RNA sequence: GGCGACACACGUGCUACAAUGCCCACUACAAAGCGAUGCCACCCGGCAACGGGGAGCUAAUCGCAAAAAGGUGGGCCCAGUUCGGAUUGGGGUCUGCAACCCGACCCCAUGAAGCCGGAAUCGCUAGUAAUCGCGGAUCAGCCAUGCCGCGGUGAAUACG
RNA sequence: CGCCUCCUAAAAGGUAACGGAGGCGCCCAAAGGUCCCCUCAGGCGGGACGGAAAUCCGCCGGAGAGCGCAAGGGUAGAAGG
């Protein structure tokens, strides 16, 4: 397995501090990191364009994994969308690729956001998970201004083994998630 | 605006009112016509009834309205709308 | 891991304007950025930018006082 | 995000390209060139990376720009609107603030004409 | 044009002086 | 305090929509006027408005006063742009007892509509039209892009 | 005016009225055979554009979903994807 610094840091500085703060008696009680799911609800590629290919190529470069197409479950007139048409993309990152992506996000992606003042501390799921929303894709290091044709955002789902928000919050700040006061 | 080589202008008849209040029971209701008088930090806390040309409007002074003039807080025209 | 559909990841470096070098794996073996986590103002404590005076909007000027008290 | 999170256009001179940043005008686009030792006659596409990084650092350290400036302006307008200032009242209704006539003209504030029955 | 205060032409139109139209 | 309002409608104008142009530096060439609680040379300080000293002139003597379009050189290269300068935020100067309603000007930032205008309608026959600047009355100051004057450059066409 | 479903119909079947309610006169080349895999509707909380409602994540939820078209029967230990 690739020696990622973020995974190294979790096992060296984060795990011993977590057991200090919360007093887990089992080495498997301490919250772990399960997976990261990145979803792109395009919605503009229903029938007006097959521009899913442009976003699939960009998403594969950022995460190293080719994403999968998600189709509409039903037809809605107000969105002018039919059942079964492709209206999104999704990629799931686990193990080494999960650690690699978060290291880039915390270090070279989030600092490039316009007027960054920290992450939302009230976005915790309530059972130990976190979700954040991005408006721009050019903040990632592998994306340059030249091949950017349209602006696109994404939702990032961070899933942990923590049971409560307070234990999931502690893991994330030590890992490097910066939060607003 | 006024030049900083000159001091900020107060009519000296309302300044006497707030100053005399500040050492003699400093809270009452003053009626004034000096809309051109500039609010002073000492005036904070007072309720001043400022003429709009027809009536005295009560204005309660706070910190973030210190450098303005009293007349800016008593509108002189009633509009609502057309129709 | 399916074959032929995933960009192969290679060891890579990301160089920031402040000289910071972050070591990771990416699809591009050399990346340059303009801001990183070690120089962004929100991360280095406060790093007060061109705005640092707290807006000084209160009576904190004293506006002379050369007039009569 | 090249300078202050914005992309100044290529094929234009540096002084002309700098003015494309919210909060940077021609006067500041000359000041930022007379304090970083860079020729205004050159194009942005032809710049040494040292020049670009030094110019970016100096510009982002000297002047409040872009979203921070917008926040400052909006906060000032909110301060005027909240305290019941006359300028605040005219900011609520979208009417001219600097004492212009409103019987005619005043179209930049009021928008398109809304003809009624006379 | 003549409506711009930050030019020689505009200052001439307004009949004033300054940085852009020195005396 | 109002005559300065503001869902709208009309008249008269000003500024533009650009390369027969815009910006920057240097460099020419007028006329008619005004000036003693006035006109202010020159020097100093501030990017500047302007402020502090301070001559000369009751003025064919001294000042306003710089004329501008022009000429030379450079920059911009067809874009809502180095076109256009409305609106708004901030910092200031001056007049005035006092610039909030409701003054003018300087500097920084903001950089709206506008790509030559529907039915229609106006002026002008020669130093005229067009275009460029300058002075005066009222006036502490000025909302003058108005009015009354002055000169610079200088057309087209009239068959009938 | 023939055919299908429910009630009337009196707990086997059958049972009338110009009694009470609804459908059919098709369709599918896969909506057929088999093998393999999978499991809903809904509610609550979180998430760029994005909402009552698009796509994504977590939790509860045993069939209240779905099964081309009426109704009834049946059905997730599948007949549903
Ligand atoms: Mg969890
Ligand atoms: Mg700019
Ligand atoms: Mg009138
Ligand atoms: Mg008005
Ligand atoms: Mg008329
Ligand atoms: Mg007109
Ligand atoms: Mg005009
Ligand atoms: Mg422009
Ligand atoms: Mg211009
Ligand atoms: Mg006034
Ligand atoms: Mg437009
Ligand atoms: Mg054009
Ligand atoms: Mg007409
Ligand atoms: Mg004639
Ligand atoms: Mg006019
Ligand atoms: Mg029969
Ligand atoms: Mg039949
Ligand atoms: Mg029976
Ligand atoms: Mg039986
Ligand atoms: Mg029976
Ligand atoms: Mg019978
Ligand atoms: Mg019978
Ligand atoms: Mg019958
Ligand atoms: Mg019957
Ligand atoms: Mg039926
Ligand atoms: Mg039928
Ligand atoms: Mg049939
Ligand atoms: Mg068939
Ligand atoms: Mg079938
Ligand atoms: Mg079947
Ligand atoms: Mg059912
Ligand atoms: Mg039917
Ligand atoms: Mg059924
Ligand atoms: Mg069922
Ligand atoms: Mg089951
Ligand atoms: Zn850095």
């Amino acid at each position: 397995p690739l020696d990622v610094a973020l995974k190294r840091k979790y096992y060296e500085e984060v795990r011993p501090e977590l057991i200090r703060r919360f007093g887990y008696q089992n080495v498997w009680e301490v919250p772990r990191l399960e997976k990261v799911v990145i979803n792109q609800g395009l919605g503009e590629a229903k029938e007006d364009a097959r521009i899913l290919e442009k976003a699939a190529q960009e998403l594969a470069l950022i995460t190293g994994q080719k994403p999968a197409v998600t189709r509409a479950k039903k037809s809605i007139s107000n969105f002018k969308l039919r059942k079964g048409m492709p209206i999104g993309l999704r990629v799931t990152l686990r193990r080494d690729r999960m650690w690699i992506f978060l290291e880039k996000l915390l270090n070279v992606a989030l600092p490039r956001i316009r007027d960054f003042r920290g992450l939302n501390p009230n976005s915790f799921d309530g059972r130990g998970n976190y979700n954040l929303g991005l408006r721009e894709q050019l903040i990632f290091p592998e994306i340059t201004y030249d091949m950017v044709d349209a602006l696109r955002g994404m939702d990032i789902a961070v899933v942990t083994t923590a049971e409560t928000d307070e234990e999931a919050r502690a893991l994330l700040e030590l890992l490097g998630f910066p939060f607003r006061k | 605006p006024r030049s900083l080589k000159k001091g900020v202008f107060v009519d000296d008849h309302l300044l006497e009112k707030v100053l005399e209040l500040n050492a003699k029971g400093e809270k009452r209701l003053i009626k004034t016509w000096s809309r051109r008088s500039t609010i002073v930090p000492e005036m904070v806390g007072h309720t001043i009834a400022v003429y709009n040309g027809k009536q005295h409007v009560p204005v309660y002074i706070t910190e973030n309205m210190v450098g303005h003039k009293l007349g800016e807080f008593a509108p002189t025209r009633t509009y609502r709308g057309h129709g | 891991m399916k074959e032929g559909i995933h960009p192969k990841l290679v060891p890579a470096r990301i160089i920031c304007g402040c000289g910071n070098v972050i070591e990771t794996y990416s699809t591009k073996p050399e990346i340059y950025v303009e801001v990183c986590s070690k120089c962004h103002p929100f991360y280095t404590g406060q790093q007060r930018f061109v705005d640092t005076e707290g807006r000084v909007e209160r009576f904190q000027r004293r506006y002379g006082d050369s007039y009569r008290k | 995000a090249r300078i202050a999170g914005v992309e100044i256009p290529r094929n234009k001179r540096v002084d002309v390209a700098l003015t494309y940043i919210y909060g940077i005008g021609k006067a500041r686009a000359k000041e930022a060139l007379e304090k970083t030792g860079i020729n205004p006659a050159t194009r942005v596409k032809d710049l040494t990376e040292a020049e670009v990084v030094r110019l970016r650092e100096y510009v982002e350290n000297t002047w409040k720009l872009e979203g921070e400036l917008r926040a400052e302006v909006a906060a000032n307008i909110k301060r005027l609107m909240d305290i019941g200032c006359y300028r605040g009242l005219r900011h609520r209704r979208g009417l001219p603030v600097r004492g212009q006539r409103t019987r005619t003209n005043a179209r930049t504030r009021k928008g398109p004409r809304k003809t009624v029955a006379g | 044009g003549k409506g711009d205060r930050r030019t020689r032409r505009g200052k001439i139109w307004r009949g004033t002086y300054g940085k852009y139209r020195p005396r």
